[PDB]
């Protein structure tokens, strides 16, 4: 009989049971969304949005809830650290419960459509054979999709009727769900401009409505009908799979490179912010300012926010994890419980030295202290014999400013070495590792996991699109060639 | 033998009654090709903006656009 | 305020910083 | 069409190609030996890998003024 | 079509395909168990 | 001439012989 | 050796794809195409 | 513990091999 | 088209000429394949002959610089260019073709034209199979080389900081890329790469075995000692005893194929599956999601100085690779590492 | 980990084995 | 059509190809890329 | 208004249209 | 316990369910 | 007796028995899970 | 975690009840 990999073909020419299996799939996906939300709420710790944000805790769908406006819980806490006295129906658990109920209702509808498959609606009135007017159905669906896209862009994300979307400062310090005005100029195509999202959705929804009306009206030509096989549902499947992996590539690139729709307060920093010294540059500019204004070094480093200092730390890099390093970043390096302050290194001569920061590629990196002019002045040698740049030989001390070690100066090499090795990773923090039994190895961010899953799905769906386009074009030779 | 008749199915029946109805010739294929090439140009524009191969006046193309 | 000093101070910690990679034809 | 062994065994082929093929060979030889290859493709001559200003390998280290910087770092 | 669904098809799995599937499952387990246990 | 066969042959053959002359000239570059 | 393993993969896939592409229609779409071959049949199962 | 899992997986793979050899579906010549 | 009037347009004339059988079939896919593939191959040859990598990598990489076929490469652009498309009209080259060659734009030229040429060649497979009414399993099998090319030459550098970390088109540069993955990702330890290696080696085994089995189970079919003359293309019956092949391999190896169909498919299936698994692994490596370490063994090694395995040895070797490779391999990092920080063994 | 990897391995063994055994036993009873 | 034998043509072409390969191998020991 | 990058992009679109017309002419030149 | 009870419950569900599904599917294929 | 085994019997499990078995398994799990998790 | 298991077991039992009611083998008058 059928091979195991062809069982689902039994609904190719059964529109009612195709609707039924679609409804079952939708029920499963909605139920997954609800159950995943409830899992993440059960395991989420909201007591420290600064040093333990959701992207340090392995939260995957919690950022997607927070992105569109759901920011309060029924547990009395807001995602921004405030107090929610009236979260309303649409809390995190409220959205979870709504998805569970939706899953159940879709399961019932799937049962009904499986039983009552033989609807005269699916019969062609001319010949009595089962058929689908796929151009007309596409017109209806495109019209509905355009209406929904326009409504989402004109009422939800603008704050006209909905709550808006999550918008933050460039350095991820003061983000919140805000209404967003559309940007109708060239800046509307700025990926990092939040105003591009409402403008895109309004314009694309209007275009989708107009094109849906066109596809409702105008029948396809015979040439293009036969060329694209518009009478076969597998042709629609191949083109749909093509569009879906195109979108998967787009969202994977957008999540990996960052955009206005992937905030760092929800998904974590990007690897390019570490590579290009984004937070390091901002921190050093904020320290250079108020030094020219006339503050000492002990202050104006205490003025630096711990959130920004935490952002400038390679352990929050999404490209420092592993394929089988599972779970939260907290399970990787502990829960961050305090910024120790900036570490300034000096030698016996008094010149200032800086630890060469670890690049993203390197699992391990040698500890190197470089002066202002780019000359290596100290290191932790691998060969502690005939060495010329060890911490002991150079006489390097370290002074901390702004954190829990503010004002303290360490001169013993055994501690200068460990603080330089920690400064290799960026800003130095203290981590509680006993709570989760962290193994001391870096994990990946939710944006990294999202990008990996969606790029893998995008390639597999490229193969699926190839297979189904092949099946559509070469249907008449699917069981073999004509032999004549 | 006929199918199962439902009120909603009767309501939706005209929307699924014109399967296989096509226009003679090429129809609106030229207009479709024009729309496709315009969409390709638009996608190339946004790709080159987000690749920084296209530089515009008010388009910062960085996180400072959040400012 | 001193962009040259903040440049020469971000450079030894990270040579790939965009401040170092930007407008350095003048250097 | 006409078989390859047919054309390659004919003398019309060889009276055409005994003058076309060596002309192309000499053209390539002169393209290298006149320095036009260096001029077209920007590869340094053996004496101009380093200048008196920089004695190490060039680094582009800039994107939006990369033309100006490769002009500076190239062999003038 | 009629009261019965005409699109009924019978799935088949012979013993060679069973052996191939069992080998695939157990070999994948052998390969990935070291990484899952970490 | 000017056939698909002729053009497909020549688009490979003419640059091949030009490049072979170029590389042979490179073999006699005494730095 | 690398050319051999890469070419062995290439030529296995190509043989294979070719034999599989030229399979003679002996079955229906609800059966496996392998069911079109019988063990010890005298006739060729593909159009070389 | 994990050594038990590794040994069990290897032994189960060898058992599948044994069954695929000696309890195969016989090639029928008709 | 279904005994309809079907009045001819320019499309019908274009299709008639494009799908005419000549020495080189063009088709509609030829208009994409032939220019793109021609430009990719010619650009690689041009770069390996004339174009230097002195400004993007600090390397000699062309025959005119003294390189041979093994050491010449069209090299990737500089890392500061990032993922720029390096159009010759682009904001880097700005129309200057010579400086475009010097800046690494030829790599992007070759890569993009080769990608579109691969698309065109797959479309050529589709079009020829549809013209001759064969099933499109050749294109389905060719999907795996394209998956490998996309994941390796596009997805991996796009996940990294720039095209610089893509492979450079050349023999020794591919070897560099391979050793870089070893040292920086432990790509041998990756299970997806292990599945890819299993697929490639099993496909080579299948090719050799088959071919040997067919050549040694041949029917006589002739009188001469050269068996290659005993086959006619229009012959209806098989040339090899499938029954004897099955008997031999069942009595030698324990199992054998009994179905010719299934065998040819399996020969299709193994390398395509292996290459797709390796492509998924390279996609994982694009985000530095490596299978680099076994954390339990690292814990045991940190808490026990006696515990040594070959995995720990390979971790040490990878550390050596990274430390001794980084300064010359990533010039943009400007690593002036003193020798006293380079990990070394003893004496050697 | 020691036990979550254990249940992952056990489920990955048993559920596809269950699926394969269902299909095989159905087939072998059919023939 | 047939004037010069194809075997003679192939012999001359192969001689030229072997000569070019020998020139390329000679160029590995002289000039650029010769370590000297 | 129009940056040099935008001008080069528009000229590249013109050049792409030109080369598509050229390959169409090469097709019809037979 | 938290996880050993979890795997015990999962196995006690799945293995008899697999057995019952095997027998039912072969029976239903035999109508 | 013969070359094949004459004691060949076919195993039957109807849908009511499947429902009874599934109910027994899940009800036993419900009853005993509170004690297994303790 | 344990509440998840309890709720899953209860809803699975209720699903078995639902299927045994509405998708039972119909008793045949023959
Ligand atoms: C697009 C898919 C997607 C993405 C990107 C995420 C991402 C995330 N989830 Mg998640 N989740 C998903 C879907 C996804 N999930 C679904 C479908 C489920 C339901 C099963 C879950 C259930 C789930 C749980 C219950 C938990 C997560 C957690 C995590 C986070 C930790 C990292 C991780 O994934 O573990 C590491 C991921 C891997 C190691 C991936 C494995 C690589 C492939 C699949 C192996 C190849 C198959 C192989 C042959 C299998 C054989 C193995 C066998 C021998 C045992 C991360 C943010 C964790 C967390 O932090 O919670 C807050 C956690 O505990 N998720
Ligand atoms: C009333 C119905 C409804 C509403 C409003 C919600 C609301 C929500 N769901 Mg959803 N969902 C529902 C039904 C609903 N869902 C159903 C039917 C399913 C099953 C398919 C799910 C499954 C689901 C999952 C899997 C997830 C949610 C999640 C979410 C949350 C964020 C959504 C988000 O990030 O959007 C993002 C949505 C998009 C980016 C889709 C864009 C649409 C694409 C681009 C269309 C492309 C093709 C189109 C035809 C092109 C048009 C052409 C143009 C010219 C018009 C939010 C609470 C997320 C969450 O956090 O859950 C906890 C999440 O993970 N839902
Ligand atoms: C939404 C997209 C989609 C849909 C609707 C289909 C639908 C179809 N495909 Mg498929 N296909 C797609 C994507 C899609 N495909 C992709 C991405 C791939 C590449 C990996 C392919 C490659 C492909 C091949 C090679 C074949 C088909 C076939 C089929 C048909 C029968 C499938 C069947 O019975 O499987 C039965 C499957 C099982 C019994 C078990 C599969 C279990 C998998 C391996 C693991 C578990 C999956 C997991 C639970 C779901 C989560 C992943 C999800 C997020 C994607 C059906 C028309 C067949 C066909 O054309 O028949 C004539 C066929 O031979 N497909
Ligand atoms: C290896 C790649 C490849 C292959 C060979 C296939 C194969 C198939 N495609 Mg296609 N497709 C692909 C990828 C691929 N596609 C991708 C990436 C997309 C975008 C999501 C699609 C979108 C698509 C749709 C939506 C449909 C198919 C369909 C089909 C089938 C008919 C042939 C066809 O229309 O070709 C498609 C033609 C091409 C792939 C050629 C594209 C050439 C472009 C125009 C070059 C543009 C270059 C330009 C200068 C831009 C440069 C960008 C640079 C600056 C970055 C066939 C099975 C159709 C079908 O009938 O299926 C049954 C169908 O409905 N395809
Ligand atoms: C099969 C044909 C084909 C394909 C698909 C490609 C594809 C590509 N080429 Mg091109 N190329 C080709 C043939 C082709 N080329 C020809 C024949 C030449 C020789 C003259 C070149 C010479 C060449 C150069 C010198 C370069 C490219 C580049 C590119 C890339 C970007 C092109 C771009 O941005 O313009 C997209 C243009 C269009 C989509 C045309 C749109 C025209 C609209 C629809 C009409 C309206 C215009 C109106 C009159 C104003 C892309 C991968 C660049 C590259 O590789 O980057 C590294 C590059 O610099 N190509
Ligand atoms: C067996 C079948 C499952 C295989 C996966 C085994 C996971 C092992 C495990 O225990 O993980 C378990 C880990 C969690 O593991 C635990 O998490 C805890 C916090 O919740 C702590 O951090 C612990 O330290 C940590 O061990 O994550 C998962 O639950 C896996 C989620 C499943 C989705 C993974 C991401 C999807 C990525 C790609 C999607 C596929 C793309 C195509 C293919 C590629
Ligand atoms: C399969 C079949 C099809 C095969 C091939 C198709 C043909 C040609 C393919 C052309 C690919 C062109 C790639 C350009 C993308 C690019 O430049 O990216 C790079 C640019 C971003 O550029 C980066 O931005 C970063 C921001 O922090 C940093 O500034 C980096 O320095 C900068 O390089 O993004 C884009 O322009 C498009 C990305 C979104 C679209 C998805 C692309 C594919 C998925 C990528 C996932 C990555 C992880
Ligand atoms: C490099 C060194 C290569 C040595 C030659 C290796 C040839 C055998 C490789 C393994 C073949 C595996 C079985 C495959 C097998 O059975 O071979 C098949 C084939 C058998 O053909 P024949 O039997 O007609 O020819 C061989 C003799 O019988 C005389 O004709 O072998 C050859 O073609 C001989 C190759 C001669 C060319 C020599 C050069
Ligand atoms: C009936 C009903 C009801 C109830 C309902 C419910 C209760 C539902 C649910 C549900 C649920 C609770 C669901 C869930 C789900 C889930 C899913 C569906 C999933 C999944 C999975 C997957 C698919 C995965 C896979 C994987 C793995 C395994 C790992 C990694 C890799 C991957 C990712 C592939 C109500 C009363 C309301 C109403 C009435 C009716
Ligand atoms: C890039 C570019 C382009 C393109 C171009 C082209 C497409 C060209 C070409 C070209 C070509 C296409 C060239 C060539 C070359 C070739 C060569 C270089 C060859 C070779 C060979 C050899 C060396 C051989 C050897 C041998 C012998 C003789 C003996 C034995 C065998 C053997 C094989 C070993 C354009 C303008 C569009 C634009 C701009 C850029
Ligand atoms: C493989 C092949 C071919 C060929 C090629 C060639 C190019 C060859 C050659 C060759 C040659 C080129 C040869 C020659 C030779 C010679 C000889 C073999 C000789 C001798 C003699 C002697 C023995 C000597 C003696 C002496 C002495 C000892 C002393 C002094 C005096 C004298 C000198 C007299 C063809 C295309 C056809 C076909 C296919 C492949
Ligand atoms: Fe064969
Ligand atoms: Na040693």
């Amino acid at each position: 009989g059928l091979p195991w990999y062809r069982v689902h073909t039994v609904v190719i020419n059964d529109p009612g049971r195709l609707i039924s299996v679609h409804l079952m799939h939708t029920a499963l996906v909605a139920g997954w969304a609800g159950a995943m939300t409830l899992f993440e709420i059960a395991v989420f710790d909201p007591s420290d949005p600064v040093l333990n944000p959701m992207w340090r805790q392995g939260m995957f769908v919690l950022p997607f809830l927070t992105r569109l406006g759901v920011t309060q819980s029924w547990g009395g806490w807001t995602i921004s650290g405030e107090t929610s006295s009236n979260p309303g129906i649409w809390s995190y658990e409220g959205a979870a419960a709504s998805h569970i109920v939706l899953s159940g209702l879709l399961f019932l509808a799937s049962v009904w459509h499986w039983v009552y498959w033989d609807l005269e609606l699916f019969r062609d009135p001319r010949t009595g054979k089962t058929a689908l007017d796929l151009p007309k159905i596409f017109g209806i669906h495109l019209f509905l999709a355009g209406l929904l896209c326009f409504g989402f862009g004109a009422f939800h994300v603008t704050g006209v009727f909905g709550p808006g979307i999550w918008v933050s400062d460039p350095y991820g310090l003061t983000g919140s769900v805000q209404p967003v005005a559309p940007s109708w100029g060239a800046e509307g195509f700025d990926p990092y401009n939040p105003g591009g999202v409402p403008a895109h959705h309004i314009a694309a929804g209007i275009l989708g409505v107009l094109a849906g009306l066109f596809h409702l009206c105008v029948r396809p030509s015979i040439r293009l009908y036969f060329g694209l096989s518009m009478g076969s549902i597998e042709s629609v499947l191949s083109s749909s799979i093509a569009a879906v992996f195109w979108a998967a590539f787009v969202v994977a690139g957008t999540m990996w490179y960052g955009s206005a729709a992937t905030p760092i307060e929800l998904f974590g920093p990007t690897r390019y912010q570490w590579d290009q010294g984004f937070f390091q540059q901002e921190i050093q500019k904020r320290v250079a300012q108020s030094t020219s204004e006339g503050l000492s070094v002990s202050e104006a480093w205490a003025k630096i926010p711990e959130k920004l200092a935490f952002y400038d730390y390679i352990g929050n890099n999404p490209a420092k994890g592993g394929l089988f390093r599972t779970g939260a970043m907290n399970s990787g390096d502990g829960i961050a419980v305090g910024w120790l302050g900036h570490a300034s290194f000096k030698d016996q001569e008094g010149r200032e030295l800086f630890v060469r920061r670890m690049p993203t590629f390197f699992e391990t990196f040698p500890v190197v202290l470089i002066d202002k002019d780019g000359v290596v002045r100290a290191d932790v040698p691998f060969r502690k014999a005939e060495s010329k740049y060890s911490i002991e030989q150079v006489g390097v001390s370290v002074t901390f400013y702004g954190g829990e070690l503010n004002g303290l100066t360490f001169t013993d090499p055994s501690t200068v070495k460990k603080y330089a090795r920690k400064a290799q990773l960026g800003e130095i923090f203290e981590f509680d590792r006993s709570t989760l039994q962290s193994d001391g190895v870096f994990r990946s961010s939710p944006r990294g996991w999202f990008t990996f899953g969606h790029l893998s799905f995008a390639l597999l769906f490229f193969f699926g699109h190839i297979w189904h386009g092949s099946r559509t074009i070469f249907r008449d030779v699917f069981a073999g060639i004509d032999e004549d | 033998e006929p199918g199962i008749v439902t009120p909603l199915g009767t309501l939706l029946r005209p929307l699924n009654s014109e399967a296989g109805k096509v226009l003679p010739g090429w129809g609106t294929t030229v207009l479709m090709a024009v729309a496709i090439l315009l969409f390709a140009v638009f996608l190339l524009i946004i790709l080159e903006i987000y690749n920084s191969s296209l530089i515009l006046d008010g388009v910062t193309n960085s996180w400072e656009s959040l400012a | 305020q001193r962009v040259r000093t903040v440049l020469d101070m971000d450079d030894p910690a990270k040579e790939e910083t965009v401040k170092e990679l930007r407008k350095d034809i003048n250097n | 069409e006409r078989p390859f062994s047919d054309i390659l065994t004919s003398i019309r082929y060889w009276v055409i190609h005994s003058i076309t093929v060596p002309s192309l060979f000499i053209a390539g030889w002169l393209f290298v030996s006149t320095g036009l290859a260096y001029d077209v493709f920007g590869s340094p001559r053996p004496n101009e890998y380093f200048t008196e200003d920089r004695q190490d390998a060039p680094l582009i280290t800039d994107r939006f003024n990369a033309l100006e910087q490769v002009k500076k770092l190239s062999a003038q | 079509m009629a009261r019965p669904n005409p699109n009924k098809q019978v799935v088949e799995l012979n013993r060679s395909s069973l052996y191939w599937g069992l080998l695939l499952i157990f070999v994948l387990a052998v390969l990935f168990s070291s990484y899952i246990f970490n | 001439i000017f056939t698909v066969r002729w053009l497909a042959i020549h688009a490979i053959a003419v640059p091949t012989i030009f490049f072979l002359g170029a590389i042979t000239a490179m073999q006699f570059i005494q730095r | 050796g690398v050319a051999g393993v890469f070419g062995g993969s290439l030529f296995s896939a190509m043989h294979g794809s070719l034999v599989t592409s030229s399979l003679i229609r002996e079955t229906t779409e609800n059966e496996s195409a392998n069911a079109g071959y019988k063990f010890g049949q005298e006739e060729e199962t593909y159009n070389i | 513990m994990e050594a038990l899992v590794y040994t069990f997986l290897l032994i189960g793979t060898l058992g599948i091999i044994f069954f695929s050899i000696f309890f195969r579906e016989p090639p029928r010549i008709a | 088209i279904g005994t309809y009037q079907e009045k001819r347009t320019w499309f019908d004339d274009a299709d008639d000429w494009l799908r005419q059988d000549r020495f080189v079939f063009v088709g509609w896919s030829g208009l994409l394949l032939l220019p793109c593939a021609y430009f990719a191959v010619g650009g690689w040859l041009t770069g390996c002959t004339f174009v230097t990598s002195w400004y993007t990598h600090g390397l000699a990489s062309s025959y005119i610089e003294g390189c041979n076929f093994l050491t010449a490469a069209v090299s990737t652009p500089a890392n500061s260019l990032g993922h720029s498309l390096l159009f010759v009209w682009g904001p880097e080259a700005q129309g200057d073709l010579t400086r475009w060659f010097q800046l690494g734009g030829l790599w992007a030229f070759v890569a993009l034209h080769g990608a579109f040429g691969l698309i065109g060649f797959m479309l050529r497979q589709f079009e020829i199979a549809r013209s001759v009414n064969l099933r499109p399993y050749n294109a389905i099998a060719f999907s795996a080389p394209i998956a490998v090319f996309v994941s390796v030459f596009l997805i991996y550098p796009l996940g990294q900081s720039g095209w610089f970390f893509a492979p450079s088109f050349g023999v020794a540069s591919i070897f560099r890329f391979i050793l870089f993955f070893q040292g920086f990702h432990n790509w041998t330890l990756n299970p997806f790469h292990m599945m890819g290696v299993a697929g490639v080696l099993g496909a080579a085994l299948l090719c050799a075995i088959h071919g040997a089995t067919v050549e040694n189970t041949l029917f006589e079919d002739g009188d001469g000692a050269n068996t290659f003359r005993a086959f006619n293309p229009t012959q209806a019956e098989e040339t090899y005893s499938m029954v004897t092949a099955n008997r031999f391999w069942s009595q030698i190896f324990g199992v054998a194929f009994s179905n010719k169909r299934w065998l040819h498919f399996f020969m299709l299936f193994v390398p395509v599956t292996g290459l797709w698994m390796s492509a998924l692994g390279v996609v994982g490596l694009a985000l530095n999601l490596r299978a680099y370490d076994f954390v339990s063994q690292e814990i045991r090694a940190a808490e026990d100085p006696e515990f040594e395995t070959f995995y720990t040895k390979n971790i040490l070797l990878n550390e050596g690779i990274r430390a001794w490779m980084a300064a010359q391999d990533q010039p943009h990092e400007k690593l002036t590492l003193p020798e006293e920080v380079l990990p070394r063994g003893n004496a050697l | 980990v020691n036990i979550l990897g254990l249940t992952a391995t056990a489920l990955f063994i048993i559920i596809p084995t269950s699926f394969l055994l269902i299909l095989y036993v159905k087939t072998a009873a059919s023939e | 059509i047939g004037r010069i034998p194809l075997w003679l043509v192939g012999t001359v072409v192969g001689l030229l190809a072997i000569g070019l390969l020998a020139i390329f191998f000679y160029g590995s020991y002289v000039g650029l890329g010769s370590s000297l | 208004s129009v940056t040099p990058s935008l001008k080069n992009f528009l000229l590249s679109l013109v050049a792409g249209a030109v080369v598509l017309a050229a390959i169409a002419g090469a097709v019809t030149a037979v």
